[PDB]
């Protein structure tokens, strides 16, 4: 079983139907965070390092899960009514880093 | 402003197609404020998905 | 398939061994977060801009995952240890108590 990493993922606006708002870009690269948080290196919290603990002692208890603990903005185009350019900062877009939370 | 989460507190406290239509009325007034909201962008996509499944 | 919510869990410091430096409390109420981030209701909840863009292309591509429902706000809790000279320390530990959960 495969531990928490990053994974590409390039996010085609068109195909998520996005494409009706945003003008530009046509997609971007998001990445996403999969794996297992194993008992036995990896960004946690306390929590995380407890309920992994609890997991190992009793299965009934999820492990912590492999999501994005680092993320970065990107600059995206749509119009307003007056079909004016319209530049945007979206935060949290893109996956720099992956933790077990 | 943009006001779709107030539009989806108010849907998800009755969820806890009668509620989807007045989800999908709330949004449409916030509309023209909501014009770069990806929050919004999303819920019209979200109410779109269940008109279909189930639909009504 | 339950939505993302927290569920009780009380960490019982001998059950997981840790009682062997943890001179209290016995244990305390973890909590722990579950259930599924799904298309609709995901979106706020509690979420990212990301977690709404990976929850739209799964809508679209199940091979990509869900969101996942994880704590997003935590609170802390004091604990007595010893140190070298069998002196009992108070320690606050950050980050150990779930208050909130959400999709990320
Ligand atoms: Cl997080």
């Amino acid at each position: 079983k495969s531990s928490c990493k990053r994974h590409p993922l390039y996010v085609d606006f068109s195909d998520v139907g996005w494409n009706d708002w945003i003008v530009a870009p046509p997609g971007y690269h998001a990445f996403y965070c999969h794996g297992e948080c194993p008992f036995p290196h990896l960004n946690s919290t306390n929590h995380a390092i407890v309920q992994t603990l609890v997991n190992s002692v009793n299965s009934k208890i999820p492990k912590a899960c492999c999501v994005p603990t680092e993320l970065s903005a990107i600059s995206m185009l749509y119009l307003d009514e007056n079909e004016k350019v319209v530049l945007k900062n979206y935060q949290d877009m893109v996956v720099e880093g992956c933790g077990c939370r | 402003q943009c006001r779709i989460q107030k539009c989806t507190t108010d849907f998800v406290s009755l969820t806890s197609c009668k509620a989807l239509r007045a989800y999908a009325g709330c949004t449409q007034r916030t509309s023209k404020a909501c014009r770069g909201n990806l929050v919004y962008h999303s819920a019209v996509l979200g109410i779109s998905d269940l008109m279909s499944q189930r639909n009504c």
